[PDB]
């Protein structure tokens, strides 16, 4: 559920 | 998209073609998008701008 | 770090507002009425913002106030505007009216959609109305037919 | 009806939980206000001392 992203 | 998992996954633009030229000079906001399913709409799990 | 720097300023201080570029504006969501400002005020129930917004527009009939994802052109609050600049003081809250769907109606103007704090126990619903027997509505409409 | 805990304050009456359909992309919240600095309030309050 937990989604960490960068960009 | 593929496992994930914990670890960064090198993704994205590997030797995509998501590159744009813009037009104008300015500020732009550029949006990532995570679904799960492939269809419309399905689930929009998160978005980093 | 080293004691033999050119101090900026005392050893208490910790954060300063250093130039107009401190003067960030509040997300979607969020009013900042005062000229104080130091601290913005989450748009009430039903009210919806605009950007940095002084006031919260009411939403209109025929309408509530839940999350607009579904929807086309939401007015959320980005994580740019909120993550980067603020952090987690303010979080992403909905901001955006929703049409409630064929035979209900809305008469009344903002009234958001009450939510519940655990999900599996209450489930959150919409306040709009049965659409008294005999009458239909059009999807979103503020009297029935 | 819900008391939000210290250090916030409803002054207008009768203002619900705005509500979210789909959690997982915009978290729901309670519609009481940070209690501008300088200011505190003992849990339920209508302003803040």
């Amino acid at each position: 559920a937990t989604y960490t992203l960068t960009l | 998209t593929g496992a994930l998992s914990t670890t960064p996954t090198a993704n994205l633009v590997s030797a995509g073609t998501y590159t744009v030229t813009y037009a104008s000079i300015g500020t732009k906001f550029v949006t990532l998008r995570l679904y799960d399913s492939a269809v419309a709409p399905g689930v929009l799990l998160a978005s980093k701008t | 770090a080293k004691y033999s720097i050119d101090p900026t300023t005392y050893h208490f201080v910790t954060h300063l507002a250093m130039g107009p570029e401190s003067c960030k504006k509040c997300p979607k969501g969020y009013f900042q009425p005062n000229i104080a400002g130091t601290v913005c005020l989450p748009c009430p129930s039903g009210f919806v913002s605009t950007s940095g917004a002084t006031g919260c527009t009411a939403c209109s009939e025929g309408t509530y106030h839940t999350d607009g994802v579904g929807t086309t052109t939401p007015g959320e609050a980005t994580s740019l505007d909120t993550t980067d600049t603020f952090g987690s003081i303010y979080p992403i809250i909905p901001n955006t009216c929703r049409q409630c769907p064929a035979n209900t109606y809305l008469p009344l103007r903002g009234q958001a959609a009450i939510a519940s704090m655990n999900l599996a126990a209450v489930s959150s619903a919409t306040p709009c109305r049965p659409c008294e027997d005999g009458t239909w509505s059009k999807a979103g409409a503020a009297g029935c037919q």
